[PDB]
């Protein structure tokens, strides 16, 4: 092939030649420049004024090769900075790519899917603009087959990823009608057997559940929670990660939505998640637990029954610090909403020592959270006349020294809560 | 991070 390593000037000469074949060769040359891994000359191509020509080439139904080459070139310009994606949009590329979704050539429709994904992937405005130009119908139409397994694998993965970008980003979140339009195809993809399709389908579900209760409800109503819990149990980390993010988002919703997570068996997975060697999995699983322990007493009881309190003591005892912070939150929520017996159970599991040990941390917020937890636990002891026995417990593990020291802490609410503890239980 | 990329470059094949 003689389209390798052209200068931009030669590409321009060829595209401006009025010779469809010369234009094709020059466009292919541009594609090859633009697809090189080391510093593709995107800005030089834009500056040469080539985007309008590429976009025009997208419409050449009689020359499918130049449709393809221009589609690939524009895809890679659009894969760049916001300014570069904006140059592609400003050239009129969105409707041209949407028109290419119906190409009889799979490699060309796939390229148009990819390009629209990059454009939508830029942010809420371009996502919403792609939707307004009517991208969703033809995209969904590409997946309207009896069995996803008959579609080419790379093709399906590209469609799934682009759809996930139509679900992605907030301020604002995607249009409600668009989410409703996309969800049933999404649910179908979530039941597919390809790991990459599953991963990106969950990411899309996690985006859709990252919002107000009404947004969570739209997803939960589709009955996907059992499938999410199943994926929560996958051996493939790229699958577990978004399944866990989705589930965590869902339990930030109402008690009833959280209950749907519990009913589907999610808690049985947490012994592994809370000891997972991947730090982000542990952190997100602990975050998720904190939102479940902020729930009703019967839900806290579900946490107990599944044996998850010892795992919370574990994470509080030893974990990356951010995971420990989430654990501290899980404990404060638990002690806030729990029955006396549930709080007593917490203490019997050994929560006090690691909670005290974390009071030496240089983080003011976790200090507040822990002091709040200790206050709640003391309240339960008061309701059992056992504050003395708690005081002794705290003093024996060096907790009292730390609380006493916190009175000299510069943060107001800290030396207040601490002075109060000292003056109320350690006199 | 561990999320899908927002944009994808179709590299030299």
């Amino acid at each position: 092939q003689g389209t390798v390593n052209w200068s931009v000037e030669d590409i321009v000469k060829g595209i401006n030649s009025n010779n469809l074949e010369s234009q094709l060769q020059a466009t292919q040359a541009a594609r090859k420049l633009l697809s090189r891994e080391k510093q593709p000359p995107i800005d030089n191509i834009i500056r040469a004024g080539l985007i309008p020509k590429f976009v025009s080439f997208l419409g050449k139904t009689d020359c499918s090769p130049i449709q393809f080459e221009s589609a690939w070139a524009l895809t890679n310009i659009a894969s760049g900075t916001s300014e570069q994606t904006k140059a592609v949009v400003d050239g009129g590329a969105i409707p041209a790519f949407i028109s290419l979704l119906a190409s009889p050539h799979a490699h060309i429709s796939e390229q148009a899917v990819w390009a629209l994904g990059n454009i939508a992937g830029d942010g809420s405005a371009f996502r919403d603009l792609v939707i307004k130009h009517g991208a969703i119908d033809p995209l969904l139409a590409l997946l309207a087959v009896p069995d996803l397994s008959t579609l080419a694998c790379g093709y399906l993965r590209n469609l799934t990823w682009t759809l996930s970008n139509l679900c992605r980003n907030k301020n604002p979140a995607p249009p409600l009608d668009a989410v409703e339009q996309i969800l049933p195809t999404l649910v179908r993809l979530l039941h597919h057997n390809d790991p990459e399709v599953l991963a990106d389908s969950c990411w899309a579900i996690s985006y859709l559940t990252d919002g107000p209760n009404e947004r969570i409800e739209m997803v939960v109503k589709k009955g996907v929670v059992p499938q999410l819990v199943k994926l929560l149990g996958a051996t493939e980390l790229p699958i577990v990660t978004p399944a866990l993010r989705a589930i965590g988002n869902i339990v930030t919703g109402t008690d009833e939505q959280t209950q749907k997570v519990i009913d589907a068996g999610a808690l049985a997975v947490f012994p592994s998640l809370l000891t997972n060697p991947k730090t982000n999995i542990q952190k997100e699983a602990t975050w998720t637990m904190s939102n479940i322990t902020a729930g009703r007493q019967d839900q806290i009881q579900q946490v107990v029954n599944h044996g998850l309190v010892p795992f919370l003591v574990g994470v509080l005892s030893k974990a990356d610090f951010k995971t420990q912070k989430e654990a501290a939150w899980a404990i404060t929520n638990y002690t806030s909403g729990g029955t006396v017996e549930q709080i007593v159970y917490l203490v019997h599991c050994g929560i006090i020592e690691p909670l005290m040990n974390l009071l030496s941390a240089k983080d003011t917020k976790i200090i507040q959270v822990i002091l709040d937890a200790i206050s709640n636990i003391f309240q339960a002891a008061e309701k059992l006349g056992e504050t003395e026995k708690l005081s002794i417990m705290i003093e024996e593990c060096g907790g009292l020294d730390k609380i006493e020291a916190l009175q000299r802490h510069e943060n107001e609410s800290v030396y207040k809560a601490s002075l109060n503890l000292i003056e109320k239980y350690f006199s | 991070d561990y999320m899908p990329s927002m944009k994808r470059f179709r590299k030299e094949e």
